[PDB]
């Protein structure tokens, strides 16, 4: 299966700094678009990524 | 026309209405005018049982001041915005926390002049800044307010 | 309210019944407040009896509102948010895209709302008709429907 | 009454006085100035439930 | 002292709190009025020159 | 539409806050303290207290 | 989604310089000092609620032209290969700043030296000038106008307009917004759209961008008589109580009586009046102006080189090798096409038609006598003042007055449905 | 009542009809087939005389 690099990176990156990381797993595998997938979500920190519409 | 003592106007208003029994300098003029250009000329009736949105009509007046008022209305007509535009605008500013509403149906034409060009806003924002620069006691109360 | 609600079914062409804005959750509500959850209940359970053609959409959005900060649905408009009060979706042009196409709601990003959506589509009442009167002797003043 | 069939939702009811073979001043019936299809009547969710 | 002793209400819920706090502020159309002023301020200037 | 800020703004993703130290200014407090603490445990300053 | 920003300056009517002089410019800049006259134009024109006229500007179509010349001139300064902006004048005028925010009288030391020798029919690319390429917004706001200009300068005829029909455009937000315009005139609407456009330039398939496109179709589809109170487009249609009159006034209105069934798909074409009497038809003009605002963010279909003059062919963003053709028409004749059509649907009587046609005749008669007369006045001036030659109105020829394709395009439009 | 409602604006009419529209723009027009009228005819008969 294809993994979402963005998420992968934040995962490791959150875990290595003791930040909540479990809510990221369900996004580890890409659904349809590596970007589109995250554009919605209200998960994890805005420290890793936030959305501005498109 | 409104107001009492109005019967007078109906004769200064429409010259083509007078009778022409004389050979008087006046009658001669009147007599030579086209009959059909008097009174209401055309209108925009949108709601059955409401006022006409506007009407064009023949009657005494002067081309000059008519033109002046014409461009005046023209300028305001450009500043007009409608409920929906306002709904959107306000909604956008509040970032979602507040929600307002506009109706969806045939209106009766409303003149609400408020939209101006960015240019116009900058120009006044400069004037604004101008008369304050260096004088603290002018800007402080502004901050306290926001405070 | 109960009885009138029924009487309304008869003159659905000149009068449209709806739930008083006051019956919705104060300030939008939140799935974290016990009181609000009850508001939701009471609401959802009663909407179906109103002639308001937008009941469904409102029944949906209400929960979507309370869900802010827990689940998220996608908005088609860059203006309206997921917090647009429910009682505001009064006309058809406001039905959100993700409401007509459930497929757009992520079971990951908004698991509950997704069900609420399916439940509405799959279980909201289905209209029907019944014969009435004696059309051969009394005739019938029906206009948009068969006699 | 149409449930979720959006396109078919009614939104306006009007009356006409002139015949189909004429072009007159459009004078929409007041009936059409309602946001809804008809005059809004508000009911109490509590009671009904 | 501010940076050292900030505190949020017990059961705070941003999405609600703000919905109440801001509403009244957005019932003050003073904003729109101001636009009309700016509009003139500029007419005045050019009229001068 | 741009509004500049002399601080880093990271929008919150929740509506039910909880104490959080993962802030720009929280570290600042931390560092400042850690510095002081070091000034005190400084081998050539600590003997005077 | 437009990516190439080019425009075309106007050409000399067989003159040795751009058809505009100091006396005329001073008149344009009378109350405003900027060359981007959209706003200032919309004021003079006065909601096209009566024939507008002046001493130096006899018709709306005149001011539209003149406005074009002024830009065609001044703009050749900053668009020189070196891109210098305030080192030379153009008839005593020089730019206020690199950001082309206005023109002012030249400093003495600049008045002393010679002026710029402008050329005709030039095509430029905005992105070649730094200050335009670096501030996109600025570009888009201004392009809106350069386009309206180009749309007037492509051919020796009137202002081009873009008519499109596509049920897919009708979305939620669109429907919501449109309904507000019920009762306003074509002008009254255009006026606002223009302003709203200048403040926040439209997107490719934006809410405004679409509605404005829809309005245009609604206007035209009605101007020709394909739609009316008894055969509407989703209940909408423009109404005109005095078709034919010198100053027409169209009103957007509603009707539930019937809503013509529309064919799915996307269809569009270009129209343009060919008869000189356009210089006196506010709607026909504003219509272009709007399709003008459209161009800032959207890339319209290309125009077939064979429909335009040599000089204006293969213009990267406008004219192409295998594009759509321009459909021209005589104003007067269309009036009949309008009537004939309605009468065939059975909504207008023969008597009514006669009554209209009659007026429509009297109108043309007037508009022509005047245009020709002012035209003469111009030459009379040019012979006496060879150093300040000009034209108060875009040049036209006796031929322009004929029918030609009027009927052909009358049906072309009717085919959009 | 009787005709009152028709006298609220340009009663110079031809024929009554009522309709409603759907969100998708389609509309339904109902135009009742008016039959004869003794009163109407009689007026005309006597008028002919």
């Amino acid at each position: 299966e294809h993994v979402n690099v963005f998420v992968a990176n934040a995962l490791v990156g959150a875990f290595l700094s003791n930040q909540a990381f479990y809510d990221l797993l369900p996004l580890l595998i890409i659904n349809d678009t590596m970007i589109g997938d995250l554009l919605g979500t209200g998960a994890s920190l805005s420290q890793f990524f936030q959305s501005h519409g498109d | 026309l409104p107001g009492p003592d109005a019967e007078k106007w109906y004769s200064i208003m429409y010259p083509t209405r007078m009778g022409t029994p004389n050979v008087s300098k006046i009658c001669n003029f009147v007599a030579s005018c086209v009959r059909n250009r008097v009174g209401r000329f055309d209108r925009a009736q949108m709601m059955n049982g409401a006022m006409s949105e506007w009407v064009d009509v023949f009657e005494t007046s002067d081309a000059l001041t008519v033109s002046i008022r014409g461009r005046w209305m023209a300028r305001l007509a450009r500043m007009n915005i409608n409920p929906t535009e306002i709904e959107w605008a306000l909604t956008e500013c509040a970032q979602g926390y507040v929600t307002v509403t506009s109706p969806y149906a045939p209106s009766v034409n409303r003149l609400m002049p408020y939209r101006i060009s960015n240019a116009e806003r900058q120009i006044s924002q400069i004037i604004r800044i101008m008369n304050i620069g260096n004088n603290a006691t002018v800007i402080q109360p502004v901050l306290q307010d926001i405070s | 309210s109960f009885r009138v609600a029924l009487a309304g079914w008869l003159y659905n062409g000149v009068v449209t019944t709806v739930i008083d804005d006051s019956s919705y959750p104060k300030d939008g509500g939140s799935v974290t407040s016990l009181e609000n959850l009850w508001d939701f209940f009471i609401l959802a359970l009663a909407l179906p009896l109103t002639t308001d053609p937008c009941a469904p959409v409102k029944a949906f959005m209400t929960l979507a509102n309370m869900m802010v900060g827990f689940e998220t649905i996608p908005m088609d408009n860059q203006i309206y948010t997921q917090s647009r009060r429910a009682s505001a979706f009064s006309t058809p042009h406001t039905w959100p895209r993700c409401f007509m196409n459930i497929q757009l709601i992520s079971p990951i990003d908004a698991p509950i709302l997704r069900q609420w959506a399916e439940i509405i589509h799959r279980y909201w009442p289905n209209p029907s008709q019944i014969r009435y009167g004696a059309p051969n002797v009394f005739g019938s003043a029906n206009l948009f429907t068969p006699p | 009454y149409v449930r979720l069939d959006r396109d078919r939702v009614p939104t306006m009811v009007g009356v006409t006085r002139q015949s189909r073979d004429t072009i007159t001043q459009p004078a929409l019936s007041l009936s059409t100035t309602n946001t809804t299809v008809g005059v809004p009547l508000a009911l109490d969710a509590r009671a009904i439930t | 002292v501010a940076l050292l002793s900030g505190k949020y209400p017990p059961d705070l819920v941003t999405n609600v709190w703000y919905a109440d706090a801001i509403y009244p502020m957005y019932a003050d159309t003073e904003v729109f009025s101001n636009l009309q002023r700016d509009m003139i301020t500029c007419e005045a200037v050019q009229t001068l020159v | 539409e741009v509004l500049l800020l002399p601080i880093d703004h990271q929008p919150a993703n929740v509506t039910t806050p909880t104490l959080d130290f993962t802030n720009e200014l929280t570290n600042w407090r931390a560092r400042v303290c850690e510095l002081m603490k070091n000034l005190v445990d400084n081998q050539r300053y600590q003997p005077g207290w | 989604a437009r990516a190439a920003f080019l425009f075309k300056t106007v050409g000399f009517g067989g003159l040795q310089n751009v058809p505009i002089n100091d006396e005329l410019s001073s008149h344009l800049l009378r109350a405003g000092n900027s060359p981007w006259q959209l706003t200032q134009f919309l004021d003079w024109i006065s909601l096209g609620r009566g024939l507008a006229t002046s001493a130096l500007v006899p018709t709306a179509g005149s001011r539209y032209y003149q406005m074009s010349c002024l830009l065609s001139g001044t703009l050749q300064i900053p668009f020189r290969p070196n891109h210098r902006w305030g080192d030379i004048r153009f008839l005593r005028l020089v730019w206020s700043a690199p950001t082309l925010d206005g023109l002012v009288v030249a400093p003495p030391q600049v008045l002393a030296q010679p002026a710029l020798q402008a050329q005709a029919d030039r095509v430029y690319d905005c992105d070649d000038y730094p200050f335009l390429a670096r501030d996109p917004r600025f570009k888009h706001r201004v392009y809106q106008q350069l386009s309206a200009v180009t749309l007037l300068n492509l051919t020796g005829f009137g202002p081009i307009s873009y008519v499109r029909v596509d049920e897919d455009m009708w979305s939620g937000d669109v429907n919501q917004l449109l309904m507000n315009y019920f009762g306003h005139t074509f002008a009254e609407i255009a006026y606002t759209l223009c302003q709203a456009s200048a403040n926040r330039p439209w997107e490719h398939d934006g809410t405004y961008a679409r509605m404005t496109q829809i309005i245009l179709s609604l206007f035209w589809l009605s101007y020709v008589g394909v739609i009316h109170q008894q055969n509407t487009y989703r209940t909408f249609y423009f109404q005109c109580n005095r078709r034919g009159d010198a100053a027409e006034v169209w009103i957007l209105s509603c009707s539930l009586n019937h809503s013509a069934q529309i064919r799915p798909g996307n269809r569009s074409l270009f129209v343009m009046p060919t008869s000189p009497d356009w210089n006196m038809d506010v709607n026909l003009i504003l219509s272009s102006t709007l399709t003008g605002c459209l161009c800032s963010g959207s890339q319209l279909p290309l125009i077939d080189n064979n429909s335009v003059p040599a000089v204006s062919r293969n213009i990267h963003g406008w004219t192409g090798r295998a594009g759509n053709q321009l459909h021209g028409f005589q104003v007067r004749r269309m009036v009949t096409e309008f009537c004939d059509r309605l009468r065939r649907d059975g909504v207008m009587t023969q008597a009514q038609q006669n009554q209209i046609e009659a007026l429509a005749d009297q109108t043309q008669q007037f508009k022509r006598d005047k245009l020709e007369a002012w035209a003469r006045e111009d030459d009379q001036y040019n012979q006496a003042n060879p150093n300040s030659t000009m034209f108060r109105t875009k040049p036209f020829t006796n031929a322009q007055w004929g029918r030609g394709n009027t009927g052909a395009t009358s049906a072309a439009i009717a085919a959009l449905i | 009542m009787l005709l009152e409602p028709l006298l609220s604006g340009d009663p110079r009419m031809t024929q009554l009809a009522i309709q409603y529209q759907q969100y998708n723009g389609r509309t339904f027009n109902v135009i009742p087939e008016m039959p004869g009228s003794v009163i109407a005819d009689c007026v005309q008969l006597t008028a002919e005389v």
